[PDB]
């Protein structure tokens, strides 16, 4: 939950 | 009358540039689309279920770029970043869909790619809601909407202060009031012919939210018809 969502966000 | 001052020009540009950049084959995508077969859609279906599960994530995806893509989005703690994208995602993702209706075909484009029916979109599990985002495509058609302006009713959507759990509540509002504000200025030098296009298209905003709920209602009907089979982005963002 907000993992993925975590990844995508703190990514680039 | 009032022209958008030289600040939001900037914040128009920058809402503009997110938008194009993380649309879908950009302006391609009335060349790149592939008509889903008319046998796959007809009357719970799982064959069409699959094709939807196949391009539900980098759509969600997408908009989580066209967020990043926004200076006052990334000024906010993580823990509302959040709950914003989560509370805008099918909404935006369904403005997408909407502004690429071809009423030669009666089709919605997803993904830049994959043209779909109102029944298509029906019975591949969306329910109800095929017939809210095809009617809003229908609507918006009359509007003849700039990417400029597409942008600017994401960035309205997105930038919602009345999220349930946020925390920055003051600042989300005070940010998605100066993209009110460009978009009614933009909206006035774009010199439109139509009379009272701002409130009309302001509206659009309750469409959209309706769509958004709507949707958050048919996800408990698709969890006692079709879990193993939903994509994991997909579970993450409309649950909670
Ligand atoms: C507006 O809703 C949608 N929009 C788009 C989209 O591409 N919009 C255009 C754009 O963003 O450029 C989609 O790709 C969708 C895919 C599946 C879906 O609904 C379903 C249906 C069945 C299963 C699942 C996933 N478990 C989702 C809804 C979609």
């Amino acid at each position: 939950e907000n993992a993925l969502l975590r990844y995508l966000l703190d990514k680039d | 009358k009032p022209e958008p001052t030289d600040e939001e020009w900037e914040l128009i540009k920058t809402v503009t540039e997110a938008h194009v950049a993380t649309n879908a084959q950009g302006s391609h995508w009335k060349q790149k689309r592939k008509f889903l077969p008319e046998d796959i859609g007809q009357a719970v279906d799982l064959e069409a279920f699959s094709h939807f599960t196949k391009i539900i994530t980098p759509a969600i995806t997408r908009v989580v770029d066209f967020a990043k893509k926004l200076p006052m989005f990334c000024e906010l703690p993580c823990e509302d970043q959040i709950i914003l994208l989560k509370g805008c995602c099918m909404e935006i993702m369904s403005l997408r869909a909407a502004v690429r209706y071809d009423p030669e075909s009666e089709t919605l484009t997803l993904n830049g790619e994959m043209a779909v029916t109102r029944g298509q979109l029906k019975n591949g599990g969306l329910g109800v809601v095929s017939d809210a985002i095809f009617d809003l495509g229908m609507s918006l058609s009359s509007f003849n909407l700039d990417d400029t302006e597409v942008a600017l009713l994401q960035a309205v959507l997105l930038m919602s202060s009345d999220r349930p759990g946020l925390a920055c509540v003051e600042r989300i509002e005070k940010y998605q009031d100066s993209f009110l504000l460009a978009f009614e200025h933009y909206i006035n030098y774009r010199k439109h012919h139509v009379t009272h296009f701002w409130p009309k298209l302001l509206m659009k905003v309750t469409d959209l939210r309706m769509i958004g709920a709507c949707h958050a209602s048919r996800f408990l009907h698709m969890k006692v018809e079709c879990t193993e089979l939903f994509p994991p982005l997909f579970l993450e963002v409309f649950e909670d």
